[PDB]
RNA sequence: CUGCAUUAAAAAUUUCGGUUGGGGCGACCUCGGAGCAGAACCCAACCUCCGAGCAGUACAUGCUAAGACUUCACCAGUCAAAGCGAACACUCAAUUGAUCCAAUAACUUGACCAACGGAACAAGUUACCCUAGGGAUAACAGCGCAAUCCUAUU
RNA sequence: CAAACCUACCGAGCCUGGUGAUAGCUGGUUGUCCAAGAUAGAAUCUUAGUUCAACUUUAAAUUUGCCCACAGAACCCUCUAAAUCCCCUUGUAAAUUUAACUGUUAGUCCAAAGAGGAACAGCUCUUUGGACACUAGGAAAAAACCUUGUAGAGAGAGUA
RNA sequence: ACUAACCCCUAUACCUUCUGCAUAAUGAAUUAACUAGAAAUAACUUUGCAAGGAGAGCCAAAGCUAAGACCCCCGAAACC
């Protein structure tokens, strides 16, 4: 019989060799998480179609925010296969509200709050 | 899927390899034993105490008693065995206890006890009734004086107060007779309080009587810190616990501060609370002894009330809460006629516009 | 349950059990006692 | 559990394929090794 | 008033009781102690105690099951318990001490029959 | 034959539910589960609550009555130290008898 | 399938005219049993009168 | 049922609901327990006592058994001492 | 000759319960328990069977009444605090049958209606056959399968 | 005595009328556009049907609904199975009740666990999930395998 | 689409019945005309009046009156 997966608790650990390969730091977590589905939900059991529906994520290639939570977590473990996760970057930190027009989510995975639309003079 | 158990299964010390030849209880009694003996031992599981026992806090009970009576054990021990042989000599004796005729005094007995086992008891007893909880704020005492107090009634009667017992206003209308054993060069306070006689502030209570510096066991020249006042426990308000409080006083102790005017017929001014009383006076305060009982309403409240209070008497009443009923629905199927009646509000017929 | 750490608690028939002699004990043996009187016979 | 090889799923197929055994293969065979 | 406990229809003894008399019988001493139903005990009558042992020949006799039968009959008078109960096991319910035991209860003023609680 | 249909016996309020007086805990066929404080049991061993309150479920230790012979003969046998355990529920109250207000000033 | 058995009505002997019906044995006196009966509020004796069906 | 009758042009009434049913006026219907008088010695007394009340019918029993009645059965009856007066109105009913 | 009865004769009206490749010969249709269905509930056959259509003990096996459960609907079935009244919610897996109607002063009772949600009471044969349909369904043929069989190797 | 013949179809002639006989059966059922929208069961002289239920639709009232952290759900019997029930937070926007009815429940295939006198397949029948009876792309042609859905125009681009 | 009819590339007729029809399952040579959804019990929407409504009767514990809006065609063998 076909039924819901009990994803092993020891897959979620992170070995110091994982560490320096994706450059995560252990010490401080990121605050965030950017998903972003790029599988179709058809062909999926229907429990999966309503988590994907939770999460904000019907349009593929679309990316969203979420919070770095087990609850938030717990959920995202379930479409795992289905979505990409990446963190959030802040190089100049949370954006103002004078700049809040001015963001960028750029293609590596960090949002640029001075979005200018011109060459580096560099 | 399966889990390891958290901790030692309950039969897994014995042994199965040998199970016919290990003993068996081969009684009810033997096994009841084990049976309530595992039953208070700790477990890692959920069980009955865990929901429905009361819980105390990790600290010990503060006590605050006088230190222990030291007493030598073994002189002690050659005399109460040696005691029962000659006991055990007597053939009196003995024809009276094979032929179940013999007899004890209960009198006696209970003075001896009142010395030995007396103040364990009444500190066991006088915490199920919840003394120490209220007042206090919770603490442990052993009153190692005992102490004897009873009601002077008509003219021979008379109205004693061990522990916890019942005694009614119109026997404590009058103030009652302290007894208790004492030294000169010993100063002595007595303080009576109600606790459950409050009708205003639930956590404060009534003081009743005070009496402060007696000389020995003399208390007719104790100073009346505050005139007695008999108790007046509301008709309907249930069943209420007066305590009686012997403190000694290592030296001389001022009560102008907790002084109240003769009489003291408000309750404002009647209100005190043990804690923070206690608390400013330990530095030269430690307890004594206690005695309480148990007080009804009776007619003598309502002479209590009208007259001493000048005000009216409250009458209390036990309400339960209203019973429950489901949602009522449009369509109850399958309920009998009367269940439109549950939710009916009044029995009379009504008619609406016409 | 038996998911629970607690499986099997109530597990109460395995402490219940469910001649030729061997090479250091003897099979089975069995004694008389007999006598004119009943009650030394039982007695004894 | 059948006797005729019980033909497998194109998904199932592709896993097996994936997860194959891999021997390690040195920088120089042994035997031309000094 | 007073909620009683309840249930525990399959085991032995109920619990539907507020004070509950519980008299143990050991080799040298008889023990007879009364408690609440949460466990609190309320007083205590041993023939450990030196206050009976002076006026009773042995700690394992019916003297002294009706030394503290007595006792504990005036523990409770003056104590303020008047009304209790007692679940005996059959063989104990049918021993010649217990019986006399009870009779001191009656003399003693000690009902061992709880009142029912009033629902409404 | 042997065309009956299931009985729908089985657990009615799980742990941590709240119930009121006369709700039906549980039916069985035997007893899986045993009555424990402010609970009740049928004929069929079905299992109610006389009081309102929070359902719980607990281990406790199994202490037959001495009427009931056949149990009486199976802790006889028992190994010495030995102790029989089952799975009890219980409700536990939640609101009090009542209250004491007054009614009157006289 | 025997029927062993018998149904028949207990009459109360007050006077009240008050029955019931109980299962008997063919094989059997009368039955003078002593049951409640409401009219007089109190347990009175009950006689056998009639015999309603075999079961 | 007789939807237009032949004589009249007009809708009939299922007597078979009337000799078997009581309605009241806020809508719900009142009838018997089936085999509440078969049987009652093979029957517990907590079995027969059950069988012998009035119960109310569902909404598809309701809505059944207003099609199969004219409007005169569901008009307001002003009895004198009419046992079920008291049951012909609701109160506090929330939606 | 007419009316009412009893016998015949000749006739009139109506019908052919389902399941088991077909026929013959038989079997089954209702209820309960274990296996499938391993852990809340539920879950089917041509299913594997095993049983049930009683009896026993009471005679308060009395009367009311919160709150609940259900054989996937309904009908029906099950448990029950508390109160009145008495003493000091019986055992048993099933052990059963609706409405109408009949008996009855009444309380109550009436079914192998076993086709067991029961039509108040109706059988065979048609190759002399008819009508409306069905490849949801047989034979002819096609296709799936090779149970078996043949061959060829070890 | 061939169940023959009785005005070119006699197991019961022909015409008219009752008659627009009845048919749970076959066939048919007419302008444009949009939206919601699928496979639990029970009873039944019933399985070619019907009623209840489930599912689905519209309008209205109300507040919680799904997901789910611990804690918790049996013993004789360890296929000690995958897993379920319950369920605070959190993510989310649905859910319950009232009123009114229609329509579907003669299904197919794949993955998995099974059942059909202790049948490896095959045949029939249960349970979980998916797809199909809804678009497109790819496996040669392809209802059920893989990729992918919310709708238009474009002589743009990145991918599955 | 194309300069260009064809040539290039793409595309398995319609309806009905079935889980599933390009199906070698039914129906249709073609054109014109004719040929098939009938009802207001309750409920919903919108006026009027209102503890009353209605042009005798009927209903009413906000109801009563009025209006709008849902229920096909052909075909037997037979019986009298
Ligand atoms: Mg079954
Ligand atoms: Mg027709
Ligand atoms: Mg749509």
């Amino acid at each position: 019989k076909f039924t819901r997966s009990r994803i092993p608790e020891k897959v979620f650990q992170a070995s110091p060799e994982d560490h320096e390969k994706y450059g995560g730091d252990p010490q401080n977590p990121h605050k965030l998480h950017i998903v972003t589905r790029i599988k179709s939900t058809r062909r999926r059991p229907y429990w999966e179609k309503d988590i994907i529906k939770m999460l904000g994520l019907e349009k593929a290639h679309t990316p969203q925010v979420h919070k770095n939570i087990p609850s938030v977590n717990a959920k995202l473990k379930v479409v795992k296969h289905l979505i990409r996760i990446k963190p959030l970057k802040l190089p100049q930190g949370l954006p103002a509200e004078e700049n809040m027009s001015n963001t960028c989510l750029k293609s590596t995975g960090e949002l640029v709050v001075q979005w200018h639309l011109k060459p580096v003079e560099q | 899927r399966r889990t390891p158990p958290l901790g030692p299964m309950p039969n897994s010390d014995i042994d199965l390899s040998n199970l016919e030849r290990l003993e068996k209880y081969r009684s009810f009694d033997r096994y009841r034993r084990r049976a309530e003996q595992e039953a208070q031992a700790p477990h890692w599981w959920r069980t009955y105490r865990e929901y429905f026992g009361e819980k105390t806090d990790p600290k010990e009970k503060i006590d605050i008693g006088l230190p222990p009576p030291k007493v030598s054990r073994t002189q002690q021990l050659l005399e109460r065995k040696q005691a029962i042989q000659e006991l055990r000599a007597n053939v009196e004796e003995e024809r009276a206890a094979r032929l179940r005729t013999a007899s004890v005094p209960l009198d006696a007995v209970r003075a001896e006890w009142e010395r030995t086992c007396g103040p364990y008891h009444k500190q066991r007893l006088a915490e199920y009734y919840g003394l120490y909880r209220d007042l206090f704020h919770g603490a442990t005492f052993v009153p190692r004086v005992p102490l004897h107090v009873a009601y002077a009634v008509g003219e021979d009667d008379l109205m004693p107060v061990y522990c916890g017992n019942e005694v009614t206003p119109t026997e404590a209308a009058q103030a009652p007779e302290v007894t208790y054993e004492a030294e000169e060069g010993s100063l002595w306070t007595l303080l009576l309080t109600s606790l459950d006689g409050h009708l205003l502030e639930p956590d404060a209570e009534y003081l009743h009587w005070l009496l402060t510096n007696i000389p020995g066991n003399r208390v007719a020249e104790g100073q009346v810190t505050c005139p007695y006042l008999p108790p007046f426990p509301a008709r309907g308000s249930g069943i209420h616990r007066l305590a009686f409080l012997l403190f000694k006083q290592d030296q001389p102790i001022d009560f102008s501060e907790d002084a109240r005017p003769s009489p003291c017929y408000q309750l404002a001014q009647r209100t005190f609370r043990t804690f923070d009383f206690y608390k400013k006076h330990q530095e030269t305060m430690t307890p004594a002894g206690l005695s309480f009982f148990q007080c009804r309403w009776d007619d003598s409240v309502t002479y209590i009330f009208h007259q001493l209070l000048d005000m009216r008497e409250p009458v209390f009443e036990f309400v339960r809460p209203p019973p429950y009923h489901p949602k009522q629905k449009r369509f109850p199927h399958r309920q009998p006629l009367r269940y439109l009646d549950r939710y009916r509000d009044s029995h009379e017929p009504t008619y609406g516009i016409y | 349950y038996k998911t629970k750490p607690t499986h099997g608690i109530g597990k109460y028939k395995h402490l219940i059990k469910a001649n030729l002699g061997t090479d250091y004990e003897y099979g089975v043996l069995n004694i008389h006692l007999t006598a004119y009187d009943m009650t030394l016979a039982e007695s004894y | 559990v059948t006797r005729h090889r019980r033909v497998m799923h194109f998904q199932r197929q592709k896993l097996m394929a994936v997860t194959e055994y891999i021997p390690p293969k040195p920088a120089i065979h042994p035997s031309c090794l000094p | 008033v007073a909620r009683k406990e309840r249930g525990w229809r399959t085991v032995f003894p109920s619990r539907e009781f507020w004070h509950r008399l519980r008299v143990i019988r050991t080799q040298h001493h008889v023990e007879a102690l009364v408690e609440h139903q949460n466990g609190k005990v309320v007083v205590s009558a041993s023939t450990r105690e030196w206050a009976i042992k002076k006026h009773l020949y042995s700690t394992r006799n019916v003297v002294a099951c009706e030394s503290i039968g007595r006792v504990l009959a005036q523990r409770c008078l003056e104590a303020g318990i008047n009304f209790m109960v007692y679940q005996p096991t059959p063989w104990e319910a049918a021993s010649d001490s217990m019986k006399r035991l009870q009779s001191a209860m009656t003399e003693g003023g000690v009902v061992l029959r709880e009142p029912q609680r009033i629902y409404e | 034959g042997g065309k009956s249909s299931g009985r729908r016996q089985g657990i009615k309020k799980m742990e941590g539910h709240y119930v009121h007086a006369g709700n039906i805990i549980a039916t069985q066929r035997h007893f899986r589960w045993h009555p424990g404080a402010h609970v009740g049991v049928g004929k069929n061993k079905c299992l109610y609550a006389l009081e309102e309150g929070i359902v719980r479920y607990t281990k406790e230790v199994y202490v037959p009555h001495p009427r009931n012979t056949e149990a009486v003969d199976l802790i006889t046998r028992l190994p010495k130290g030995a102790v029989l355990y089952k799975t009890f529920v219980h409700v536990v109250p939640a609101k009090p008898e009542g209250t004491f207000k007054l009614v009157a000033m006289l | 399938s025997k029927s062993k058995n018998i149904l028949v009505r207990m009459v109360s002997e007050a006077g009240t005219g008050f029955c019931f019906n109980t299962k008997r044995n063919r094989l059997r006196e009368k039955l003078t049993l002593l049951h409640y009966d409401p009219v007089v509020k109190q347990r009175v004796l009950f006689v056998e009168k009639k015999k309603i069906r075999s079961l | 049922l007789t939807y237009f009758s032949a004589r009249k042009g007009k809708r009939k009434t299922v007597k078979a609901v009337i000799d078997r049913f009581l309605r009241l006026h806020c809508g719900l219907w009142v009838r018997r327990k089936a085999g509440y008088k078969k049987k009652l010695w093979k029957k517990t007394p907590a079995r027969k006592k059950r069988l012998r009340e009035f119960v109310f019918c569902n909404k598809t029993q309701s809505k059944l058994l207003d099609k199969m009645t004219t409007s005169f059965w569901k008009r307001r009856n002003w009895y004198v001492d009419d046992p079920y007066q008291k049951y012909h109105d609701r109160t506090n009913l929330k939606v």
